[PDB]
């Protein structure tokens, strides 16, 4: 298996825009691009070129928001639940496997720039949170909260 | 098994060889040329077949009477036998009377 | 040999007065009212008129449409139609494309 | 019953008859259809090239 | 001096003659040297596509002779005797070893002898065929009329580049009136060109016209074609073959 | 036949309808030819419908290739990663349009 970028009938620009439009989200396209470019990729790219910004900021913001957002939802829905309980429940929702499942079927991996194909789940998860972070900068807390609800809560 | 296991050599057909280019020229020899010749005078081939058409039986009758003398002993015996066969087939056999 | 010329044609703004000039040349200075009604039954004058228009405008009436040029109005109405000449790739590429659509060309 | 035999005699005769003309009309109107030039020339479109 | 041409043969009252531009082969920019009137009956009749097919199919098939034959059971060598008795063995019963059923046998119903596929469409139909083909050429801007097939030089590349300049297309059919009085320059040029073809008037047919993208005619040939094709209607039925003398034919 | 073939249980991708409906068709790849009758039907599909179709569903990215081929085809790709190939071949604009709709509203 080789990445879909390395396959006929591919233009990343048009695909990026369609990723925005699929989810009915008015993304800032510049930021979304920045969300999909991993640090591992840039190291490999530099080494390859020998013979651009990281996801870091966007990814951290995405994860921190989703954690707080998910706790808010869960505390409001299930008030009798303890703190430790909802901790584990959010941790499940922000889990490697489940978030990567969502990522896989939202074609996140298709637009993800990584050194290794198929994509390691750590990277894919990091990329998915970058998407959320970019969306957060794009359309404020409200729209993003709706996105979390529509994707993560459904799991 | 009985199906080829590779593609045959590609066939290229030259559509613009002289024979293809001047195909069917002088078919209008009659109407365009004062009726000096019929187009049937462009037909080449057997003596018994130039500008005439018939079923197998009729073709055989005709070949017998036109080149019957000049043909080979065994060929002619084959032709006499053909005619005998076809005569019975057409006159005595079939669905409709 | 001269280079092959484009089949593209845009009708000019002063077509009316240019045709005025050409008709008054060929049919003579004296011109009756409603000059659009002038018949091109005469073979020689038809040729002369159409030649002048063909040489300057660059666009010629084809063999197919020649018998349709019965009257002078018919010539005027013929030259006001534009011809734009480009391959179908070129016409589609600049045809208000949605950004999701992509067309490529392997000829 | 409702009407006696005498009552019903010829009560529906008009409707019966005028229905039969409808049959005859349809029977007497079968004919070859119209031949249009539009479809004949449309067979040229089979070679219609992009360029 | 403009080159003008009128129709000599009488036209019907309701019909009007069509025009064609007249050009010469002498120059690249020598289009529009004259104007010509063409007889509407030859050059502007009804597009009859069925007729084109009819004539074309007759043209392809009427000359054809088939050379394929196969030997029948009677014609195959040997096969006289009965291979084994009917009753005795377990074997399936046979009369000869050369029967269709057997390997090496004769053919049951095969290609039989030289076969001719000759037939004649009626004359008037073939005539109408030529007419349709000519209208269709002029309708689609595929027909050109020339004063003469005279070339400035016999260099065959001149003729190709002229067709390119005049948007004639890949294949051009050149028709002259007589074979003998064809110009030297055109014969030299066309001899070594595959796609461009020179024929005399009498040669002209439906098949070549359809095969070639362009039809080019001379003014001599256009008057000639009109004469003969228009002769076809407005003639009686024959009493005897037209090769024989009449009081007004040739 | 049921025994002779595989089975699945009814599902959707990622509980599609639950929050918001997401169109599953992601990519469309049309292979047409400039010349040749097979691609004729498809040719005029690219004349008219492609443009407005692409506007109608911004989620789908449409690629049109335009290279010589004896059989024109369309490659439907989905979010989950299935690939569906369909040979449009000698089909009228209308029945090609029906195909492209049928692809776009399925998972
Ligand atoms: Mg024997
Ligand atoms: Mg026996
Ligand atoms: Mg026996
Ligand atoms: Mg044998």
């Amino acid at each position: 298996p080789v990445r879909r970028s390395e396959k006929p009938n591919w233009d990343y620009h048009a695909e990026i825009q369609a990723f925005g439009h699929r989810l009915q989200e008015n993304f800032s396209l510049d930021l979304l691009k920045t969300a999909f470019v991993n640090s591992c990729y840039i190291k490999s790219e530099e080494a390859k070129r020998q013979q651009l910004k990281s996801n870091q900021e966007l990814s951290e913001q995405g994860t921190s928001f989703s954690q707080t957002c998910l706790t808010q939802f869960l505390e409001d829905e299930y008030p009798d639940m303890p703190t430790e309980g909802i901790k584990n429940l959010v941790d499940f929702l922000t889990g490697e496997e489940v978030v990567c499942h969502v990522a896989r079927n939202l074609a996140v991996e298709q637009l993800t720039l990584s050194e290794e194909f198929p994509v390691p789940p750590a990277v894919l998860q990091q990329t998915f949170f970058a998407v959320i972070g970019a969306l957060l900068q794009s359309s404020g807390p409200e729209r993003t909260a709706l996105f979390i609800r529509d994707f993560l809560i459904t799991q | 098994i009985g199906i080829r296991l590779t593609l045959p050599p590609p066939k290229v057909v030259d559509r613009w060889n002289e024979k293809r280019a001047m195909f069917g020229v002088y078919d209008n020899i009659g109407i365009l040329g004062n009726f000096e010749k019929h187009p049937k005078e462009l037909i080449r081939g057997p003596i018994w077949l130039r500008g005439w058409k018939g079923n197998e039986l009729q073709r055989c009758i005709r070949k017998r009477k036109m080149v019957g003398s000049r043909m080979f002993a065994d060929d002619l015996h084959n032709l006499n036998k053909r005619i005998r066969y076809l005569y019975k087939h057409f006159n005595r056999h079939g669905k409709f009377r | 040999c001269p280079p092959l010329r484009s089949r593209a044609y845009t009708p000019p703004e002063d077509l009316q007065s240019r045709l005025e000039s050409y008709v008054k040349e060929v049919f003579g200075s004296s011109l009756p009212s409603n000059w659009q009604d002038i018949s091109l039954e005469d073979s020689r004058l038809k040729f002369n008129l159409l030649a002048h228009l063909a040489d300057d405008l660059g666009h010629v009436v084809p063999n197919s449409r020649l018998h349709q040029m019965c009257r002078v109005r018919d010539v005027l109405d013929f030259y006001n139609v534009p011809i734009q000449d480009r391959s179908k790739f070129d016409e589609l590429s600049a045809s208000n494309l949605p950004p999701n659509l992509k067309i490529t060309w392997s000829y | 019953p409702y009407m006696t035999r005498e009552q019903e005699r010829g009560h529906a005769a008009v409707r019966r008859r005028e229905a039969f003309e409808a049959i005859k009309a349809a029977a007497t109107s079968k004919f070859p259809p119209h031949r249009f030039i539009a479809d004949q020339l449309d067979h040229l479109n089979v070679t219609k090239k992009w360029s | 001096e403009p080159v003008l041409r009128k129709v000599e043969l009488p036209v019907p009252t309701h019909r009007r003659p069509v025009q064609a531009w007249v050009e010469s082969l002498r120059g690249f920019e020598q289009e529009r040297v004259g104007l010509a009137d063409l007889h509407p009956d030859v050059f502007a009749t009804a597009p009859r596509l069925d007729i084109l097919h009819q004539v074309a199919m007759w043209q392809k098939n009427f000359k054809r002779i088939s050379y394929a034959k196969t030997k029948t059971r009677a014609e195959v060598r040997g096969g006289g005797r009965k291979p084994w008795p009917q009753k005795g063995t377990g074997r399936a019963r046979h009369g000869s070893i050369r029967s269709p059923l057997w390997r090496g046998g004769g053919v049951a119903h095969g290609p039989r002898g030289p076969t001719s596929y000759y037939y004649m469409l009626p004359m008037k139909v073939r005539a109408l065929g030529l007419k349709v083909a000519l209208t269709v050429k002029l309708a689609q801007d595929d027909l050109h009329i020339m004063d003469s097939l005279e070339l400035p030089t016999g260099d065959p590349q001149y003729l190709t580049e002229l067709a390119h300049y005049r948007r004639w297309g890949d294949s051009v059919l050149l028709v002259d009136l007589t074979h003998e009085e064809m110009p030297q320059s055109i014969v030299e040029a066309t001899s070594r060109l595959k796609t461009f073809n020179l024929i005399p008037a009498v040669g002209l047919n439906v098949h070549s016209m359809l095969k070639h993208q362009t039809l080019v005619l001379t003014l001599p040939t256009v008057a000639f074609l009109e004469d003969k094709l228009l002769w076809q209607d407005s003639r009686y039925r024959p009493l005897y073959p037209f090769s024989l003398p009449y009081s007004d034919f040739p | 036949t049921a025994r002779g073939t595989p089975s699945r249980f009814l599902a959707s991708v990622l509980h599609n309808g639950l929050g918001r409906y997401v169109q599953q068709l992601q990519r469309l790849s049309f292979s047409v030819s400039r010349d040749g009758a097979s691609s004729r039907g498809a040719r005029e599909f690219v004349e008219r419908e492609v443009i407005d179709f692409a506007r109608r569903n911004p989620g789908v990215v449409i690629y049109v290739n335009s290279r010589p081929c004896c059989v024109p085809r369309v490659v439907a790709e989905y979010l989950n990663g299935a690939v569906r190939e369909e040979s449009i071949h000698c089909k009228s604009v209308e029945e090609i349009s029906t195909l492209v709709q049928k692809l776009a509203d399925q998972s």
